[PDB]
């Protein structure tokens, strides 16, 4: 995987490849790992399928029992209850998580979860194999507060980059914009971003 | 793989007198090539006239010193105040160490006192609870360098009386604490020399029936 | 299937005023059996003593060696070798066999006849010298010898008090140990006169 | 191959070697001789790897034999087990080793003593009153340490030979099928066909 | 062991400490880790003890015939590309970490080399097992434009560090400078701070003390 | 049995006349990889105390949540929360250290180095170590890591001994502490020039600085070096 | 170790060395290898010393709950039995020991168990248990007879000790003598080897291997 | 433990089992007797790891010897071997099994019938006319194979079982002291002294 | 090590940061990895700091040697020797090496040779631990026939960002210019492009 989450004057963006690997072989090249765990908290999930997707499970349970009792999460809660079972199982978990959300009070947040089971929270993040190729892009391009239609090509073009080369990584680019608006989701295919 | 045990080095040593007994030991610590402190000590007043040390890994001997202190609290409690002869003191210790048989406390015990007739005794363990009491007990990373040389001159080893042509052994007695201090501080300048985890400081509690008393030597700190 | 610790013995060297003093046990087991209490491990090349300690087919064979090359050496030079020359000549024919060693623990002791000085100096297995004022030690009691030696010296003693002083250090340390003992010698050496005395020391 | 033992005694030497050759659960022979006279007043008795054993042995007794013939002399015990011990030494040190260890028994014309040295597979010679290489000399050296005197006759020398022999039957896990003895005096080498 | 090198305005000067050690025990209090190369060219070394002896002396006898064949005083570079091609032959085996240090017809020289044969080229360095005590002294005191004074108190107060700091390094400092258009001067023992106590007791024994069984003359006359 | 995955590097402290100080840099490396860099690795108990951790940050995280944990805990039940029986550096210490060889204990270890620096109510310095296998001890200066070999040397110049400990200022001891901040930068390469450095003071109190930067460093005699021996261009 | 006990005409003696240690560092020379269980019982410790030391102990008090619960002394049986049990309870953990339950009874008469960690529980005459084990039988059984009498045996015993103690490099420092009569158990003394060698030396003329 | 045998025969089933105890270097016992009487008529002979051997018969002695307690009744050698069986096919798969092989001999008094079980550490059951088990039946079966017939007495049985023994005296490597032999028929349990 | 190498208008620049590594201990801070095999044919050296030198010195002797015989080796005869030196002894060695010079023909070249002992010829080239966090920048940012200014901004930047991620990267930024003009050696210390 290549995976991102990227704030920004309106929101917040999340971003992601399609590629699941089994080997070199592509067992799925048109995968979604940007996953729901609510309305406007959603998570870009990056290591072993198996466990993010267990863990993603049980988050999405853990907020919506939440909602039922104390109303909407906020995205700091989201990022905690993600924490509690990576760091808690660390020796029997391989993933690496991306938490972003969308509240009105603190507008676009994104929390990022390595293998350890730590917490960070940044303007942006940047996760998955792939993403070792876009540490020196991301860096030098990345500015705060930026329109929508900055953000999506800050995404594009480093995500890009991220698929050009790294071979765990390709397919489509999958994103999700999250604003007071709504949920947009946005697909971009090799055609277009290839020749960037 | 995680490992849990460790080495913080050092070397402690006790000596029995007739009516009293030392125990001493190094203030240096160490972790592999860097020292971790110039003066930690390590040698503990316990009460009831008991004073002990558990070198090797300073974590096992902390958590030791600790529950044996908290071993002479509860004997008082439990038994009306009596005092914890060094004994009975002895045969606790072995239980505690001998409670962790199959995970070790990683650490060569010693402790001293009076015993019932108000005589010196020192008493040694393994890491596992064997004890034996002795007039004499080096313990540690240079225990090997210090031992031999307590029973030449303690316990007056390989020496005869001269001109009685190796058949008259050297007569056994009792050295006054002025003559063991004096045993004490050239055995660790000679281990501090030799051995790289020893150094820095000595520390040495003396027991006598009027209580624990202590005295403190500068060692090289190279 | 340590090759320094399957024999066992041991080995120490001491200075005086103007003499030197090498002494060693007489042990050769097989681990933990023993199996002869007359091994002797101090040899001589005209004045200079060479003391080995280590694994015993090596002891003997750098003994043969040295015995081949200073007979050489005595026959080319026209004058027997000397003790600083003879350390020389260890180091270089231990390093000669870097990477497949003589697992041994030499020492080297003996009084140069030109300048009367007292000498000694120690070896490791790949040939590292160690040259010292006061003391050399070796073997599987190198620790406890250290401990003895360091506490029990002192500089400038005679013939006399020094053979009491490297004695003692032997013996204290040899009871320390399991695979040392067994017996005892130690060589005197003042400038014109060597005096071997064997050691009563405990049996097991 | 096992057990080989050593006695030194006033006027001769004697060699005592088991019989047994086993290999896996099945003893092959029970009558084996595991010795090789390498010159009229010398004998070596040898145990270790299998093979080994007999090929370092015979090729001995080669290099000993054309000595005596080239001199027209036989090779002192001294001078045998010397060369002996520089063979090991260097096979220790080679691609293959020679795992054998030995006994050299043997009877000094020049010095009219007898003379018994044990070396080791690594090249460890050692002179010795008595001697025992394996497992035996874990229960033979303290038995000779009592029973041995210096002074002792041939005759008393095979009674505690004998003494040996039956401790090791009694205490030994494996069955070695009884021993071959031999003599080494200023008369040669002799077998005693009776044990 | 704890090594350096400085280089200052008309020239360069090395150091070392005196400690050699066989597992944690002291083998040598006083040994000398500074080796000459050719008269002008010096050589600290770390490591393998009698490795950097052996290649130190192997390279300096073919560095003197070489000095001989081409009528000319030997340069640094020539030692050092001989000792870099010889340690890499050997791929590390030979476990020699050694500062080279000197003076030649084209000027001042500093190095360093380690024992699979990269070679380093600096102002200041330093090598063994105290050379992080050491760097960190180097790191905070030095400076373009050094005297000669200046530069030895800089050298022997990393050594310094090493000493106090480093349980691999001990006992004295050997410095050795090396000016342009002088003499080499080899300050063997230039400080000398760890010096032993008199002792509480001596242990002289009366005479007669040890057991004999036999005694003999020895015969070292032909 | 763990593996360390995101690390912090060196936590450098000492005594001075007054107080303590302690500090250290504000990088979360992930192997080689210098991840983050907005990490805070000292954290403020009360204050009176300060607790520096290296290794892995995970498990700082979870200490800095037990330690957050024990000041609301102490404060229940208790009108001299503020006062008298406020949190001392010695009983958050103990506490830590008990935790630590518990878990060692259990073949469970938080991968960590810590050093609890602070002042006690009767005005004494309190500075000791504990790490992963539980292991404690005290000294006038006390290091992690890097700082162990590099840092402890420089900061024993100042003060070696105990005896050492009144003739040093606070501005001297601040001094030796940003200067070995410099030297680790220089040469630990898992080490980030953007650091944060506290102040515990018996009569000042607790100060606390962020955002601090390594400067003063000496790069111009790199440009006169060249090649690796023979090269003279 | 090296620790033996042998029955005979008149009784049983017991006999043990002192030496303790820690790979070829010796670590003590003066330990004490029998556990006085009561006036009838003795036990013998070889193996981990800490093992022997502290479960021996624990057998005595399993010895004594006996005698206060069923109003009569153990058993030597029963007591080498509650032995076994409980270090075949830890058998693969482990534990090192090497013992014998040496004793009398009037049901019994004289007797000696043998009892070591891995299960292993044996009635016998004679038995030489320790590192040095096989030293002492090469002594004792060339020497052995049932009708010796207590000066003889108690020698033997006492010089079987002694030859274990010079070959074998992991015993040594002093023979500890025991006689069992009927009677209960009687202590024979501390005998220390560096100066008991030599008088054995002199007197018996053994120990020629040896320079005198 | 080592050798244990077995062999049925007409009127009797007779066990043969090994004297010697060792542990290393040292025979530590030559008299053991390594059996145990589970009932009147019935006979069970252990082999394997130190310690479980004894404490595994003597777990089973102690289950049989309380059955025929509470039902005044001996249980038949088919039904004792089939919870013998049973016991340590449960024990395979436990934390720490009984490493334990075993022969029982018994008399059925109901069919007036000797029968004989082989039973390993697996809890591997077989009814045979003559076991072993160890290295012991590498020479014993196809010597039985040759001279077992199935309408025997019990002195040719011996006899047949004194040709065994010789048989492993000497092609065995270990020795094994001899054996103690058995007896098991309508009359009950007996030992023969002099074998 | 990071290490790049870069063709444009008027010849070649070669790149190259200064840190030498002993595990988490920097050997040395001041590192010269650019060495000069010939006038105006130079490497840059990443791996092993004794496999990387041996071989550099044993290249130097053989183009000293030709240029005795054959007058100037081309850049591409020179990258033939490091090859057949590293693919020989490719089971020996740990070297990544990137070579570049300057003929009067050929204008400027970059040959890169990685572990195997390929030989790779390239507009630009990367290598070395610290290189894998540019990939992304340089890719976006390459172009062709560059001037030297833009060059040396070009190198400058991308070294900056593989320092700024790689631990095993840092101190001063050394640069080789190699145009026909001759040979310049440029060096930017941390103040300057650490805040780039
Ligand atoms: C890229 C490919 C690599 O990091 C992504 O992280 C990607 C994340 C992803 C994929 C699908 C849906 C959501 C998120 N990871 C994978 O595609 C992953 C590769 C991987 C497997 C296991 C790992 O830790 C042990 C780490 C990375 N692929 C899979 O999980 C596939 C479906 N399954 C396997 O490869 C089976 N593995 C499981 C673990 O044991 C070995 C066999
Ligand atoms: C400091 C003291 C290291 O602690 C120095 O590096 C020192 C260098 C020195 C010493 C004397 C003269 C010149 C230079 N090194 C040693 O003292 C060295 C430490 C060491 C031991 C083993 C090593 O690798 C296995 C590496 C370093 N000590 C020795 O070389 C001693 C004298 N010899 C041995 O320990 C025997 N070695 C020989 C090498 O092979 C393993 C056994
Ligand atoms: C002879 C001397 C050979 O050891 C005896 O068996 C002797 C018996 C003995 C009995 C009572 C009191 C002291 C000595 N045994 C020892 O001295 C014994 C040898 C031994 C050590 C370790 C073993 O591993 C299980 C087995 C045997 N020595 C000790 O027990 C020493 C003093 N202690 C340790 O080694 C501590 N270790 C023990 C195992 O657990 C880890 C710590
Ligand atoms: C960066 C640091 C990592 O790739 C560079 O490649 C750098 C290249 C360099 C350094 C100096 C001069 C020119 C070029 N490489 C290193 O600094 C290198 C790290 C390294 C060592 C060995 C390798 O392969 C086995 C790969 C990378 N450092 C060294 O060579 C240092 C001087 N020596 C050691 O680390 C000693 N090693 C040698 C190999 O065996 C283990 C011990
Ligand atoms: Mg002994
Ligand atoms: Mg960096």
């Amino acid at each position: 995987t290549s995976i991102m989450a990227v704030t920004f004057k309106d929101g917040v963006i999340l971003g992601a490849d399609s590629r699941t690997t089994t080997g070199a072989y592509i067992a799925n090249r048109v995968t979604d790992k940007l996953t729901r765990v609510h309305d406007k908290i959603w998570c870009c999930r990056s290591g072993s399928a198996a466990d993010t997707q267990a863990i993603a499970d049980i988050v999405q349970y853990h907020l919506e029992l939440y909602t039922s009792q104390y109303g909407t999460p906020s995205t700091e809660t989201a990022a905690s209850v993600f924490k509690e079972l990576c760091y808690e199982n660390k020796d029997n978990l391989t993933a690496g998580i991306i938490v972003a959300g969308y509240d009105d009070k603190n507008k676009g947040e994104v929390y990022t979860i390595p293998l350890g089971g730590s917490v960070h929270k940044l303007p942006y993040a940047i996760a998955g194999s792939g993403s070792t190729f876009i540490y020196g892009y991301c860096d030098k391009n990345f500015r705060e507060n930026m329109s929508k239609e900055e953000t999506v090509d800050f995404i594009k073009h480093s995500l890009s980059q991220a698929i050009k080369w790294d071979g765990s990584s390709g397919g489509v680019i999958r994103m999700v914009v999250l604003t007071a608006a709504g949920v947009e989701r946005l697909i971009f295919y090799p055609d277009e971003y290839e020749q960037l | 793989q995680f490992n849990p045990y460790g080495d913080n080095g050092g070397t402690i040593l006790g000596i029995a007198g007739e009516d009293f007994a030392v125990l001493a030991g190094d203030t240096r610590n160490i972790t592999d090539y860097s020292i971790n402190s110039r003066y930690e000590p390590k040698v503990f007043d316990c009460g009831d006239n008991i004073v002990m040390s558990a070198n090797g890994f300073a974590a096992d001997g902390d958590a030791l010193v600790k529950r044996f202190k908290n071993s002479v609290k509860w004997y008082h409690f439990d038994h009306n105040d009596k005092k914890l002869s060094i004994n009975s003191a002895a045969r606790n210790i072995q239980h505690l160490l001998y409670g962790k048989r199959f995970f070790p406390y990683y650490v060569h015990t010693i402790i001293a006192g009076l015993d019932e007739d108000g005589k010196g005794a020192v008493y040694s363990f393994d890491p596992v609870g064997s004890y034996e009491r002795e007039q004499c007990r080096a313990g540690g990373a240079a225990a090997s360098l210090i031992m031999p040389f307590l029973d030449n001159q303690v316990n007056f080893k390989n020496q005869y009386e001269p001109g009685t042509n190796g058949k008259v052994k050297k007569p056994l007695k009792y050295l006054s604490v002025e003559e063991v201090i004096k045993l004490v501080r050239d055995s660790f300048t000679s281990a501090t020399e030799r051995h790289i985890q020893v150094g820095d400081g000595l520390e040495i509690l003396i027991v006598t029936k009027d209580g624990v008393r202590k005295e403190f030597y500068e060692l090289k700190r190279d | 299937s340590d090759p320094s610790s399957i024999n066992g013995g041991i080995v120490v060297a001491m200075t005086g005023k103007d003499c030197v003093a090498i002494a060693c046990d007489l042990r050769l087991g097989s681990q933990s059996l023993g199996v002869s209490n007359k091994f002797e491990k101090i040899f001589h090349y005209g004045h200079v003593f060479l003391g080995i300690t280590g694994l015993a087919t090596d002891v003997t064979t750098l003994n043969e060696m040295f015995r081949y090359k200073t007979n050489l050496y005595k026959l080319k030079e026209e004058r027997a070798i000397e003790p600083e020359t003879f350390t020389q000549l260890v180091s270089s024919s231990l390093y000669e066999r870097r990477f497949g060693p003589y697992f041994v623990g030499p020492v080297v002791a003996g009084i140069n006849s030109k300048s009367g000085k007292p000498f000694i100096a120690g070896f490791d297995l790949i040939g590292c010298i160690d040259e010292a004022k006061d003391f050399i030690v070796s073997g599987t009691a190198s620790d406890q010898l250290f401990g003895m030696c360091e506490s029990l010296y002192e500089p400038n003693l005679e013939p006399e008090d020094l053979f009491e002083t490297i004695s003692q250090a032997l013996l204290n340390a040899a009871d320390r140990d399991a695979l040392s003992g067994w017996g005892a010698v130690v060589y005197i050496i003042k400038k014109d006169e060597v005096v071997k005395r064997y050691l009563k020391m405990r049996q097991d | 191959m096992d057990i080989i033992l050593g006695i030194r005694v006033q006027d001769s030497v004697i060699l005592a070697s088991s019989k047994a050759v086993t290999r896996g659960i099945s003893v092959l022979k029970d009558s084996d001789d595991k010795t090789r006279q390498l010159s009229p007043h010398t004998l070596m008795s040898f145990a270790g790897e299998a093979g080994d054993t007999v090929q370092f042995a015979e090729y001995i007794q080669a290099n000993i034999q054309l000595y005596s013939i080239r001199e027209d002399y036989e090779l002192s015990p001294q001078a045998v087990s010397s060369f002996v011990r520089q063979e090991l030494a260097k096979s220790i040190r080679s691609r293959r080793p020679y795992q054998v260890n030995v006994l050299i028994g043997g009877y000094d014309k020049k010095k009219n003593k007898p003379e018994l040295y044990q070396i080791d597979y690594l090249g460890t010679k050692v002179e010795l009153p008595y001697g025992a290489h394996g497992y035996s000399g874990f229960y033979t050296f303290s038995l000779l340490d009592h029973h041995y005197r210096p002074d002792m006759t041939t005759e008393e020398g095979l009674d505690l030979l004998k003494l040996c022999v039956q401790e090791l039957e009694k205490r030994m896990p494996m069955d070695f099928k009884g021993v071959i003895v031999k003599i080494v005096d200023k008369d040669g080498i002799r077998q005693v066909d009776d044990f | 062991t704890t090594i350096v090198g400085v280089k200052f305005n008309n020239g360069v000067v090395i150091a070392a400490d005196t400690r050699s050690t066989q597992g944690p025990i002291v083998a040598d209090k006083n040994c000398a880790k500074l080796h000459r190369i050719s008269p002008k060219i010096w050589c600290a070394g770390a490591g393998t003890a009698a490795d950097t002896e052996a290649v130190t002396q192997l390279i300096g006898s073919n560095i003197e015939l070489h000095s001989l064949y081409t009528s000319r005083e030997p340069r640094v570079v020539s030692a050092l590309q001989m000792l870099k091609q010889h340690l890499f032959k050997y791929q590390g085996h030979i476990g020699a970490y050694l500062i080279v240090a000197g003076v030649d017809p084209t000027g001042s020289h500093l190095f360093s080399i380690h024992a699979h044969g990269s070679t380093d080229v600096g102002y200041y360095l330093s090598l063994g097992s105290g050379s992080l005590a050491a760097m960190a002294v180097l790191e905070s005191h030095w400076k373009q434009d050094l005297t000669k004074e200046e530069a030895i108190k800089l050298a022997s107060d990393a050594i310094q560090a090493g000493i106090w700091n480093d349980l691999g390094s001990g006992s004295n400092v050997d410095v050795c400078v090396m000016e342009i258009g002088k003499d080499a001067e080899y300050l063997r023992n230039y400080l000398t701070p760890n010096v032993r106590e008199e002792k509480q007791k001596s242990y002289k024994f009366p005479r007669g003390t040890t057991a004999v069984l036999k005694e003999s003359i020895v015969n070292i006359c032909d | 049995t763990q593996q360390p995955i995101v690390t912090g590097t060196s936590v450098i402290s000492m005594k001075y006349d007054n107080g303590v100080i302690i500090a250290a840099d504000n990088l979360g490396s992930y192997g080689s990889l210098l991840r983050f860099n907005g990490v805070e690795r000292l954290i403020p108990v009360g204050d009176n105390t300060v607790v520096g951790i290296s290794g892995d940050i995970s498990d700082m995280q979870h200490i800095e949540r037990l330690l957050k944990d024990l000041v609301t805990e102490n404060a229940y039940d208790n009108p001299l929360a503020d006062a008298e029986e406020a949190l001392e550096p010695s009983y958050i210490f103990e506490y830590l250290a008990t935790v630590m060889y518990q878990r060692r204990s259990k073949m469970n270890p938080l991968w960590n180095a810590i050093i609890v620096a602070g002042v006690q109510s009767n005005g004494d310095q309190f500075l000791r170590y504990v790490n992963l296998l539980g292991v404690t001890y005290s000294s006038p200066t006390l290091a992690t890591g890097f700082g162990a070999h590099m840092a402890n040397p420089l900061l024993r110049k100042v003060v070696d001994r105990e005896s050492d400990i009144p003739k040093t200022t606070v501005q001297v001891a601040e001094e030796a502490i940003v200067n070995a901040m410099r030297v680790l930068y220089y040469r630990d390469a898992r080490s980030s020039r953007n650091f944060s450095l506290a102040i515990i003071d018996k009569n000042t109190g607790l100060t606390f600085k962020k955002n601090l930067q390594v400067e003063n460093m000496k790069w111009d005699f790199a440009k006169d070096i060249k090649g690796y021996g023979t090269q003279k261009i | 170790t090296t620790t033996l006990a042998f029955r005979f005409q008149g009784g049983i003696i017991v006999a043990v060395d002192s030496r303790a240690t820690a790979g070829n560092w010796v670590a003590s020379q003066t330990v004490k290898k029998v556990i006085e269980i009561n006036p009838f019982l003795l036990g013998t410790t070889a193996g981990g010393a800490a093992d022997c030391q502290f479960w021996e102990t624990w057998l005595g008090s399993q010895c004594r709950l006996h005698e206060l619960r069923e109003k009569e002394r153990i058993s030597v049986a029963a007591a080498s039995k509650i032995l076994s049990n409980l270090v075949y309870q830890y058998k693969g953990a482990g534990l090192s020991m090497g013992t014998m339950i040496c004793g009398y009874t009037r049901k019994e008469g004289p007797t000696i168990y043998y009892v070591d960690s891995d299960g292993t529980r044996l009635k016998g005459d004679i038995f030489c248990v320790g590192s040095g084990q096989t030293f002492a039988y090469g002594v004792l059984d060339s020497n052995y007879k049932w009708d010796l009498s207590v000066e003889d045996a108690l020698y033997l015993g006492k010089r079987s000790i002694l030859a274990a103690a010079h070959r074998d490099a992991y015993s040594g420092g002093s023979v500890n003598l025991y006689h069992v009569t009927e009677d209960g158990w009687i202590y024979h003394g501390n005998h220390d080897v560096g100066e008991l060698f030599w008088k054995v030396k002199e007197e018996e003329g053994s120990f020629n291997n040896v320079i005198g």
